[PDB]
């Protein structure tokens, strides 16, 4: 009956919103364990259940008037974000699904539309190949340069081919994305590898009924979905 | 026969476009198809008829000019080694990412399964580039890595014993063959963010998927060129299976081994002087 | 030895050939297919998906801002907000979309459009608007009392955040041409043409923004189809990619 | 197909050995545009207001 | 047509590599499966669901391109004779001892039954060596042990009305043909242990098998030539027997007749500083 | 299973290359061997009866099998520790770092023989056989081997101090190829005569 | 095959008259790893301890 | 048909002895779950499985002449070790059994017998109150002063009661104790209570054929079995 | 339930181990008689029964601390020994197979492995091409040169192919080996080809608990097996 109240509750933790739009489900696909007929590595995985598969929130950032955008690697962004981190540093290879849960609020004195992609396999480049400390960047994410070209020499335009809601501050005041898995093998390195890009694009810019300018922060917050860990090791945090 | 039948697959094309109804006029508060939610992320659902008065329209057009298996199933040049007489020897390195109309068509999606028909016509000519009469045997030898790679005319790993090899004639019929889906993975990648080694970011290795190179393709006359040969090395798809659509390329691209772009003036179609004339 | 009679087209290479060719690795056994989310088997499953339009195509708006089309407070009655000539082809707004850049590939195009139009302003803003698509035979409709006259809907701004304009398929003929070449007369698949007019105003409340924005955005309607495949005119290369 | 209208009807006859020898597969597959179109938990039908 | 059928085979490579069982933790003196002893001459018995805890995998991996007819079943080059312009005459003696690749593959067994096709690519060149045009048909005969061989180019023998003889051109297409299993042996041998003959231990005739040696090609041209022609010579393997499996080849072959190898530096991997790195 | 070359050290000729020094030790939890898992290249994998059919194809699947062999004499003692490492890092540095992966424990005793079951650990279905730098082959990485004193070699007076391990590789049924290649190693400057 | 997986099925046609001209035969012939694998007298189950 | 040969498999992980006694199964008690009935904590526990039950390995200790004995509080010496170590970091309580195998061996020309005690609560006093490096000493573990009280005011001689075997050089070379969970509550924290302490002590002191006495090593190998934690926060390392 | 213990009787004549490790059967194939499916000899083949199918000892070899192995032609070695030698001697064309058995016994204070092959079509070779004397060595047999090549551009390491066991002294004393024929022919001359080679190579070297060396010899003992003769003639001794 109303699809702008949800809940969401992962483990320990439960996201509330009073205007969510609905939920998107990228290609109609919720997150699910490896099935034995596509599997090929031969150990048993770990499955750490609710220590990790719970909603982890990234450090704010603060919407300004000349944002370009911001983006963050998965799972590259929680690889040393509690026992999720832990179990992907300490595994050779990972897999497993998201749910992502964008909030910023502002007034209905306000106005500005954020776009939310989810980009799966999203390989960045400007006119220079990019360095580690932005096709990796970590807990605090990266900025866009090229918002335009959607970093990658396509368009933010055709965009809305990928999974993705807005934030149209008139409307609502969060996004929620549930991501399957997506590669090409069954089961790929968390340090190595990135499958997913969460980017969230100005589009409208903020704007408010004064010249005043108050703080509107954004906020991230992503739960692992669905997830198995192989090959044992030795905890190695980076693919430096 | 049965066993015959079993080489002769009956596959149709015969998927239709969707019809139109006819629909009267609504005066209600009950149904409001024209109000939308772009927010949500999910595309319009209103239609023609729900929208406008139609008329009743039989489904007549098909599809099958955009399926994948069309859209993808035609040859397209992928490689131009230029065979010089002062070797005799000259190889490409096999990819999709030399020539940019195949390579941009693949930019529509991330996960490509598929064959591939390999066509090479080879052209003989003068150093002024004219062309000229020359009848010679070639050799195209598959290289797959860790295989030792052929450094002359006379090497003798153009013996071939394990690698396979077609021989043709500069001025005969286009060598022309099929080959597998040959990637270790489950499907190959248009795009990879990633690196391709652990312990190693360097940005030459950012972008690049291992398990997309299959090797290379090595090239001499049998005997020592009198001219100069060029190959055309062409590839159709087949038998594709794709995934997970993207943003197609519109910037130009500028280099084989990444997506580098210039984007110093961001817009892509043309502009007016005015949004409301044209 | 069975006679046979080989005939013209012998050994030629047609690049769209249907034919067996005996394969170079014969052994060979692929690794297996697993799920993967999203498998495309048409590219019309793509075309039938919105993406925005490069609208606002004004000389000097430049990146993100191109689409976002500015509505403001009027001070006049009856004022446009938008034009535009609907087109596959050429190199106008619609030409750089999911739908325009399929299009690019293709020399033919039959079927419904939808544009999705998404108001940006403050809860408190309000305001009424006129989308407008105009068969074609004549110009570019002048003014709103013109523009009316044609297949039109009427956009109120309010909780529901955005409406649909369904450009139905009207036409003399099956199939059009995407594209506007003028040596070969192309001009002759003239489409129509998409206006917006203010049908009330857009109204704020005091010192709040007197501008806001809508986005277009377009798709195919499943009534829709491509025929000839064509090479993409701003896909180009000077020299081999190194 | 000595032709229904838009039905191509093909007898690939491949004769080599390997399924990739045969040439381009000419069935028309299965679309679901609505894994791109309408990827929402909660499905809003045509004539339904999309919030609330 | 029955009849029809006779000539047809339907043949299948569907056999896949072992699955794997889910496997949990073991805590007995009971099973002991990681104990071995390799005295016996037995391989390990031990398999990965009794080392660890294993999940299920579903065989999908054919084992078709290790068979031993794929492995050696594609054609490599077993003979390269040069037919000169001043005899317009060469021969090749027929064994696969010249070129080392397919030698080296066939040393992993010592008994091989099959049959062959072979391939023959002739090209004209210049003294130089260089490409050159020369439309000429040319001859090989079969010339079994025991035949008198031609001495010249226009010699009687090459009447060819016991021997069997292909005539082709050598700009036209390669001449290619099949031959049976033709030792008088029931397998050829790769390595012999013994002597060619009674009453005689001379170190050339050690390790010399002629039920291995079924005679010579001999090549003209059908006038005396304008140019070189160099015949390539490939042969594949097919319908392959393997027996008794071999410790393969590993220092490089130096001789066409006998296994001699230099063997100065006794090691095959390359070295190290340090056992405990790399 | 055939012989690993696995005495790789630079000066070690002949047959001797094929037995591992293992020793009295007069420090804990030392290192015994060290071996990156690789089925190409020319380590000393590249030279058994697996490695020498890896040398003939492109890429390969399954699990490998390690068995070792003590040769001390009966009345030596020891204990020692196997670990396989899967990829993403170096050569584990010590035994407290090893033991997190794959390993088994060896006791010499009557039964003379272990065997480290190295499992096919991989995020695809099928890895490189290469190490091809100019491909970026080494995306294949599959990890590491080591040898560790579990407690130490111990011999009663006078026995030798050193014995020896011969180490022994195979495939399991679970391991195939595909693509064949040309045999690096396998050259010739000119026809044979 | 116009595909299974893995299962290459072919219909080896030969034209001429002797065997010898058939092309290479694609069946996967039965493996008995175990006559180079277990070449003992006495079966030594995994499970078992090898020597006594 | 033979105690003396074992092989003990958890996880990745696999030991051998080819000359055991046998094994000790704790009070006959193999480690199991905690069962609704008898759980307090409402919160559903993550059990990790493979990725923390196996072996891990401590660091050797040296036989000496004048070696009085060594001990190892659990989970203490594997709360900085592996996937164990960071799921007992990141959870307010824990539950568990465990598999100890010691591992001593030396020459038929050598004599001398070690006693392996699992002792439940072995709460340790001298004439005083030891500090935070003896109770729980972590993995390096600590030495015994008093053995013949065994750090408590009993009697070496007694501790018989406790779940033990012998390493006595002439007969094995190896000691296997499997131990269940014992506490007075369900649950407990790792970092403030060492439910079981591993205690080894020379009895028969180690004696050679020869006056020259080579270096002879006690090898401690510890699998956790059947582990459950609760209460999901941040990871905390110790007590302190 | 002991593969330790081993009697072989053959003819008059009987072999014990009290330390073998098992039986190689080569091939798993038992040496058995020509069937008139593959027979080409049209005569009546003379089968000579025990008074050629039983062990025959050859002279002991010592192990010394440089040895690089040695090696023994079959039929060549028995060619001038006892019934068999005759039967091999008066007839043109031989089949058989063999039981070998390798005898070595140390001390428990001893150290070292021998590697006992049967090679069938054993060429050999070294950087030049072998003499009568080393391809034919007779019953005192030959001694490798190029152990690590195994006397044949090969290497040693690949060897285990072959049908094989070890003699590690640790272990075992002994090495049984049954051999069918193996040829490309049905039945071929004793003289002129050997159809199987028993190689013994040092792979760890002979140590002794003391720097004084005793006597260790090596002991080689071959019984004949199903053997069959055809071509009845004067007696031939050898290909010379
Ligand atoms: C010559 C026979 C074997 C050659 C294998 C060719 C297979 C080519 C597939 C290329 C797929 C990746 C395309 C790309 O990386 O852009
Ligand atoms: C050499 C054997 C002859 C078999 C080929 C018969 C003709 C090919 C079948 C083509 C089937 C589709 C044609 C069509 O109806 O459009
Ligand atoms: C030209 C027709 C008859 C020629 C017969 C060719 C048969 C070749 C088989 C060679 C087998 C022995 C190989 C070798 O000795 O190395
Ligand atoms: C001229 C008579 C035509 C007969 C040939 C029919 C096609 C050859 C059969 C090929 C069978 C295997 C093909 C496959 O299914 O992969």
């Amino acid at each position: 009956y109303s699809d702008r109240v949800a809940q969401l509750t992962l483990g320990n933790s439960t996201i509330t919103t009073q205007e969510a739009a609905n939920i998107c489900v990228a290609y109609g696909c919720w997150p699910a364990k490896l099935s034995d007929t596509d599997a090929t590595s031969v150990d048993k995985p770990t499955e750490p259940g609710v220590s990790a598969d719970r909603f982890y929130t990234l450090r704010s950032k603060p919407w300004q008037a000349d944002s370009k955008g911001w983006y963050w690697k998965l799972p590259d962004a929680l690889n040393n974000t509690g026992m999720f981190g832990q179990n992907a540093q300490f595994h050779y290879i990972y897999r497993g699904g998201w749910a992502v849960h964008v909030q910023c609020n502002a007034t209905k004195f306000h106005q500005g539309t954020l776009l939310v992609l989810a980009i799966p396999e999203h390989q960045i480049a400007t006119q220079e190949q990019p360095a580690f400390d932005r096709t990796m960047p970590g807990s605090e994410g990266g900025t866009f340069q090229e918002p335009f070209w959607l970093e990658d020499g396509t368009s933010l335009g055709n965009s809305l081919i990928y999974p993705h809601q807005w934030i149209n501050l008139r409307t609502n005041n969060s996004a929620t994305l549930i991501l399957p898995y997506v590669n090409a093998i069954p089961m790929d390195s968390a340090i190595r590898h990135s499958n997913w890009t969460l980017a969230i694009i100005p589009v409208a810019p903020l704007k408010y009924a004064a010249e005043t300018t108050p703080l509107v922060p954004i906020t991230v917050t992503i739960a692992p979905m669905e997830t198995e860990y192989n090959g044992l090791r030795r905890a190695i945090a980076s693919n430096q | 026969g049965k066993m015959l039948k079993d080489a002769i697959d009956k596959q149709v094309a015969g998927a239709l476009v969707a019809g139109t109804t006819t629909s009267t006029h609504s005066v209600a508060t009950d149904s409001t198809p024209a109000l939308q939610a772009a927010e949500t992320g999910a595309t319009s659902t209103a239609r023609d008829e729900s929208m406008i008065e139609t008329r009743t329209i039989v489904p007549t057009h098909g599809i099958h000019e955009t399926s994948v298996e069309s859209f993808f199933g035609r040859s397209s040049l992928v490689g131009m080694p230029l065979l010089a007489t002062g070797t005799s020897i000259t190889h490409w390195r096999i990819d999709f990412r030399e020539f940019v109309q195949l390579r941009a068509k693949m930019s529509w999606f991330t996960y490509m399964r598929f064959d591939v028909e390999f066509t090479i016509i080879a052209t003989s000519s003068t150093g002024q580039n004219v062309t000229t009469e020359q009848h010679t045997t070639y050799q195209v030898m598959y290289v797959p890595p860790g295989a030792p790679v052929p450094s002359n005319q006379d090497s003798f790993q153009w013996q071939s014993g394990c690698n396979p090899s077609v021989f043709a004639d500069t001025d005969g019929p286009p060598a022309q063959f099929s080959v597998p889906f040959m990637s270790s993975a489950n499907a190959y990648s248009t795009v990879y963010d990633g690196y391709a080694r652990f312990m190693d970011t360097d940005p030459d290795r950012y972008g690049i998927l291992p398990s997309n190179f299959l090797g290379f393709m090595y090239f001499r006359t049998l005997e020592d060129a009198a001219h100069q040969v060029r190959f055309r090395i062409y590839a159709k798809i087949k038998h594709t299976s794709c995934w997970i659509p993207r943003a197609p390329r519109q910037a130009p691209y500028k280099k084989r081994y990444n997506l580098v772009f210039s984007g110093d003036s961001d817009r892509i179609c043309s502009n007016r002087a005015s949004l409301t004339s044209y | 030895g069975l006679p046979t009679k080989p005939g013209p087209g012998s050994y030629q290479f047609m690049t769209t050939d249907e034919d067996c060719s005996p394969c170079i690795l014969p052994d060979f056994q692929p690794t297996p297919e697993i799920f993967i989310p999203g498998k495309v088997n048409n590219l019309l499953e793509i075309a039938q998906v919105e993406s925005i339009l490069e609208a606002n195509n004004r000389e000097g708006v430049e990146g993100v801002e191109r689409y976002v089309i500015p509505v403001s407070v009027q001070d006049a009655l009856d004022a446009q907000i938008y034009a535009l000539r609907l087109e596959l082809g050429g190199s106008g707004p619609l030409s750089s979309s999911l739908l325009g850049t399929l299009a690019k590939h293709y020399t033919q195009w039959s079927g419904s459009v939808e544009i999705t139009c998404m108001f940006t302003g403050t809860f408190m803003t309000t305001g009424k608007v006129l989308l407008a698509y105009t068969p074609p035979g004549g110009d570019m409709p002048r003014n709103r009392e013109e523009a009316m006259l044609g297949t039109h809907v009427i956009w109120d701004f309010g909780l529901q955040s955005s409406i649909t304009l369904v450009i139905p398929w009207i036409s003399a003929s099956h199939f059009r041409g995407v594209s506007n070449d003028d040596v070969l007369n192309y001009q002759y698949y003239a489409a129509g043409h998409v206006t917006i007019w203010y049908q009330t105003n857009m109204v704020i409340p005091p010192g709040f923004p007197n501008t806001a924005g809508i986005i277009m955005m377009i798709a195919a309607q499943p009534n829709f189809s491509f025929r000839i495949q064509k090479d993409r005119e701003d896909m180009t290369q000077t020299a081999i990619l190194q | 197909g000595a032709q229904g209208g838009s039905t191509i009807n093909y007898n690939n006859i491949n004769y080599y050995s390997h399924a990739a020898s045969a040439a381009q597969n000419k069935q028309d597959f299965t679309q679901d545009p609505s894994k791109f179109t309408q990827p929402i938990a909660d499905v809003i039908k045509e004539t339904a207001v999309p919030l609330k």
